[PDB]
RNA sequence: AUAAGGUGGGGUUAGUGA
């Protein structure tokens, strides 16, 4: 038998790329297509949003004196929030905004090991001339989808639900190869879509590496 | 004969559950039965999740 | 007599008591589960005024 | 033997204990009317007893349980005194009404008799006086353990 | 175990295809 390889990873745009595995025998495209695809999906390392502190807020279903939003829409765009982190396990970001106008992703305190991938990304519109929100961003790793209620303490500590999942949408396509003097091989094909959180060739070195481990269990 | 009353708001959220009535617009009722995660739904040639 | 509103109580744990204020009421925005105490009302059973 | 004044907080925290357990009796009685016959008199004798909250009656619950366990003649007398609140005497009464003639070979001589009533208190009296002792350190420290 | 609890009225839910 053969063995497949690495070929290319066709950086098509900043969000997403396809990925291209070569040869393969019968089955084992559709075989690894339906796994990978399943694996992708399943469980890659997260760095969602975990809680944010807003400060004069005593809770969620009330407002805030100069924005236009509501503390719940603030909250849910921030579930939204893509970020990546390297030297950690968990962080806590700042931001710090007055003056009229949108509050983007770049208003962040920024560090050196955690970094914003969408910098357009809005969160809410000041409205006053002179009213500021200064929030505190807790982030952690994560793998998988935890609701709020199913975790385990002062009252300005607001939570949210976490969405570990930095992949969005997974296709692949098999066809033939068109190896050297030889038919019935074939070219694998995947198009991943990632927010940006996650380079390709590491997400799938992890899956397989996951799916070692899971056929380690017995042989 | 009552000195003072004290009224009180209790704010639930609600998400959804395996038992919920959830129904379109023409009499198709229906109750939902089961949450299945992602990677068992159908999904087109392009990949997109029903 | 009258019936009282304060935090004092007979014989609860301090659990309960942690999420009142002064007045023995719940602050605004303390989340809480079922079988906690809202409002502490006590009733002076035994009250003279003689 | 224990002291005075372990004597006295261990045994405040054993009636609030038995006041505790006390409160999940079976059933009582009452009305329909008594109550409304109720909060608009002065009763007099105030029988309710207060107790602890549910975390040290449950812990505690757990510190006699976890000593107490070897003896159930022991533990039973532990709740006739706590638990109903009755004497020594009166179970001095009800215990040696059925002590059973067991045999029990005295200083007088061979004799076939229940142990008299003048013998069940002393009976009683070394039991429960070994008892607290024995569960006291155990306590202590487990409020302690707690801290 | 201190949330208990009668009488009217109103609104809603579930009950075939030959």
């Amino acid at each position: 038998f053969l063995k497949p390889r690495l070929v290319d990873i066709e950086q098509v745009s900043s969000t997403h790329a396809k990925v291209t595995l070569e040869p393969l025998e019968r089955g084992f495209g559709h075989t690894l297509g339906n796994a990978l695809r399943r694996i992708l999906l399943s469980s890659m390392p997260g760095c969602a949003v975990t809680e944010v502190e807003i400060d004069g807020v005593l809770h969620e279903y009330s407002t805030k004196e100069g924005v236009q939003e509501d503390i719940l829409e603030i909250l849910l765009n921030l579930k939204g929030l893509a970020v990546r982190v390297q030297g950690k396990d968990e962080v806590i970001l700042t931001l710090n905004k007055s003056g009229i106008g949108p509050v983007t992703a770049a208003d962040i305190t920024h560090d050196g090991d955690v970094e914003i991938v969408k910098p357009q990304h809005v969160i809410c519109h000041l409205t006053d001339e002179n009213a500021s929100i200064s929030m505190r961003i807790k982030v952690q790793r994560g793998r998988g989808y935890v609701p709020a209620s199913t975790r385990i303490r002062p009252i300005g500590r607001l939570l949210v639900d976490a969405c570990y999942s930095p992949v969005e949408r997974i296709a692949y396509n098999v066809e033939a190869a068109r190896v050297e003097q030889r038919t019935d091989l074939d070219k694998l094909v995947i198009e991943m879509e990632t927010n940006g959180t996650i380079d390709p060739e590491e997400a799938i070195r992890r899956a397989a590496t996951i799916l070692a481990e899971q056929l380690e269990a017995f042989v | 004969g009552v000195l003072k009353i004290v009224k009180v708001y209790l704010a639930v959220k609600r998400r959804i559950q395996p038992g919920d009535k959830m129904a379109g617009r023409h009499g198709n009722k229906g109750v939902i039965s089961k949450i299945n995660p992602i990677e068992d739904m159908p999904y087109d040639e392009n990949g997109t999740p029903v | 007599g009258p019936e009282e509103i304060t935090a004092d109580i007979p014989n609860v744990g301090e659990a309960a008591l942690s999420k009142l204020d002064e007045s023995g009421i719940v602050y605004i925005g303390a989340e809480v589960t079922g079988g906690d105490i809202l409002v502490g009302k006590v009733t002076p059973k035994g009250e003279t005024q003689l | 033997n224990l002291t005075k004044e372990q004597h006295e907080w261990l045994n405040g925290w054993l009636e609030l204990w038995g006041a505790w357990v006390y409160s999940g009796r079976l059933e009582k009685r009452m009305s329909s009317v008594i109550a409304k016959f109720m909060e608009s008199v002065e009763p007099g004798r105030v029988m309710t007893r207060p107790m602890c909250n549910d975390d040290d009656g449950m812990l505690i619950s757990q510190v006699v349980d976890s000593v107490m366990y070897i003896d159930k003649k022991a533990f039973g007398i532990l709740l006739s005194y706590y638990a109903h609140g009755s004497s020594k005497h009166a179970i001095a009464s009800y215990y040696h009404r059925v002590a059973r003639p067991r045999k029990m070979l005295c200083r007088g001589g061979g004799r076939i008799q229940k142990p008299s009533l003048a013998t069940c208190r002393r009976e009683v009296d070394e039991i429960l006086n070994a008892s607290l002792f024995m569960i006291y350190p155990v306590l202590d420290s487990a409020f302690k353990n707690r801290k």
